[PDB]
């Protein structure tokens, strides 16, 4: 029979998952996404300390402590209208995409 | 009769699809994956466990000397300490005063615990592909088979037969050589049953779990007795199984891409979404009707009420229509902008129902299909207020779907209005040439 | 569901809303102010007679 660690605290944001961990053994916290690249991360949480993570559209899967692994999608909400002048339409574009509307600009 | 499409390697979703026969009214064909399990093949060469050295009785010659004979056995070590006059409970133990032997012999054999937790060290070659697959077609409900991932395995599921067609990539999470220990594995090298750095993972191989033959070096050396006694010390590094055990990096489990999720028992790798299924089944003709027994609709218009931007089921349209008499008949879309939640429909004599779809686009101009005729349906959609969600995505995100009609109206005439000016340009050159030659003749 | 928006500061009239949940219909919001106190903090100095 082990320990069971305290569920973390979820806030989300725009492609950004925040987890709030307050151990009180030190906890192991692995993460990873479920795309072509994995990009797995490992680390030892003793003090309680705040993540953020990049959640993409292909998702992501993190496990804290002896609690089972949950998988989180991130949708496309956006910060900006697609309608209207083209001092926000531009800005609507750069949050979704900032690595073609630079370079199509 | 045969049909032959491309389906993606997806676990949740479905593929829906209308088969299309001459003469025939069209059906509604379901495919939906319930499992997908990648099964290399693996042999089994040796096991690591801790290691346990066993020193037996050591002889004390009193006047004279001894020698030892190569004795068969892992990591055996013998020597001979001279003039040792050892002391027990009840004085001494023998005359001889500054000559005497004693035996000292070690050696090393495995422990009691190797039979509870060992790692197992395996040769992967790659193998078969299998997955679960779930059917449906026409009014039959779901029912489903165990099929296999080739291209020569048909398999009876339903009245049909379907031939699941072998995956697009041979992309496989394991390596040539995985360790299996407890219920996790590793991508990790061998020391190849010969060799043995004595304090890494090689310093006691054994080729099964009941092998009588043992490898094993670690570097153990005998140390002579001291001040007269009885007892023989030795020295070894310690055990390589416990340096792994604590020098250990992530398993597979929690490093393999796609999601795979890996199994032990035939050890698996489930459930990874790589690559595309060809496939191909047959539907027998005893699930067709004839174009006289369906009606026929005609006066058919769509409206979209409400569309989302959202997973799962954002938007929902109603559609109107005039039917030649009460029935039941598919509806299906061709283009894969909107994805449709049901596939049938309880139609009347001029009535109208609703339909949930889920699109992609911020304008969809998708298409359905409703008793074999034709409707377009075009409609506005909103972003939604959701940052993340806990369920995969029902549609297919495009290249275009992101471009709203107001930024393709500026990018019509930064490329329109330019591109035809150089025309307007050009044909000033082409005109002042004739003007030219019309001056000399 | 959150709402924000902002309302005037007049007692006896009530603020009337929309709201607006996608995928579903559409629920009357209203908010009315029965009281408005503003409550500073004191210090005695002394008293007078």
């Amino acid at each position: 029979i082990a320990t069971l660690a305290p569920e973390p605290l979820v806030e989300h944001k725009h492609r950004t998952l925040i987890l709030h961990l307050h151990p009180d053994h030190p906890t192991l916290l692995t993460t990873r996404s479920l795309g072509s690249d994995a990009n797995p991360t490992r680390q030892w949480i003793e003090r309680p300390t705040t993540v953020n993570f990049t959640v993409t559209g292909e998702g992501l899967e993190y496990t804290w402590g002896n609690h089972p692994p949950k998988r989180v999608w991130a949708q496309e909400s956006g910060e900006g209208n697609p309608h209207g002048w083209p001092h926000e339409v531009v800005v609507y574009y750069y949050n979704r995409y900032p690595l073609t509307t630079i370079i199509g600009l | 009769y045969e049909h032959t499409a491309v389906m993606p390697n997806k676990v949740g979703i479905p593929y829906k699809a209308l088969v299309e026969r001459p003469g025939y009214a069209p059906v509604h064909l379901q495919i939906q994956l319930v499992n997908t399990r990648i099964i290399p093949s693996t042999n089994l060469e040796y096991i690591t466990c801790k290691y346990k050295t066993k020193v037996p009785s050591p002889v004390v010659k009193c006047c004279g000397a001894t020698q030892c004979t190569s004795k068969p056995h892992p990591d055996y070590q013998c020597q001979v300490f001279s003039g040792v006059y050892p002391f027990m409970w009840g004085g001494a133990y023998c005359f001889c005063d500054t000559e005497n032997t004693q035996m000292s012999e070690a050696y090393v054999e495995r422990s009691e615990e190797c039979s509870i937790d060992h790692a197992k060290a395996y040769k992967v070659h790659t193998g078969t592909v299998q997955a679960m697959v779930n059917i449906t077609y026409g009014s039959v409900s779901w029912r489903s088979a165990d099929v296999y991932v080739n291209g020569e395995t048909p398999a009876k599921i339903g009245d049909a037969k379907l031939i699941i067609g072998p995956l697009s990539s041979a992309w496989s999470p394991f390596d040539n050589k995985v360790v299996v220990y407890g219920h996790e594995v590793y991508n990790y090298d061998f020391p190849e049953y010969g060799t043995g750095k004595a304090g890494s993972f090689g310093d006691l191989q054994s080729r099964t779990s009941t092998s009588n033959d043992l490898y094993a070096n670690t570097n153990l050396k005998l140390q002579r007795p001291q001040a007269g006694i009885v007892h023989t010390p030795f020295t070894q590094v310690p055990s390589g199984f416990e340096r792994w055990k604590k020098d250990k990096g992530a398993p597979l489990n929690d490093v393999a891409p796609f999601g795979c999720s890996i199994a032990l028992e035939p050890l698996r790798a489930e459930n990874c979404a790589v690559g595309s299924i060809p496939i191909s089944i047959d539907i027998p003709d005893a699930a067709f009707t004839r174009i006289s027994e369906t009606p026929t609709v005609s006066d058919l218009e769509c409206k979209i009420t409400e569309c989302t931007y959202a997973f799962d089921f954002g938007g929902i349209a109603t559609v109107a229509y005039k039917s030649s008499k009460a029935g039941n008949c598919p509806i299906h879309s061709p283009s894969g902008v909107a994805v449709i939640k049901e596939n049938d429909v309880t139609l009347a004599e001029s009535g109208s129902f609703t339909f949930h779809f889920s699109t992609a686009n911020i304008h969809p101009a998708f298409k359905l299909q409703v008793c074999t005729s034709a409707v377009t349906c075009k409609g506005d959609c909103k972003p939604p207020k959701d940052h993340i969600v806990d369920y995969p995505a029902q549609h297919t995100e495009s290249f275009t779907s992101a471009i709203s009609a107001t930024a393709w109206s500026w990018i019509k005439v930064l490329v329109g209005g330019t591109s035809a000016f150089i025309v307007l340009g050009l044909i000033a050159t082409a005109v002042v040439a004739l003007v030219l030659f019309f001056h000399r003749h």
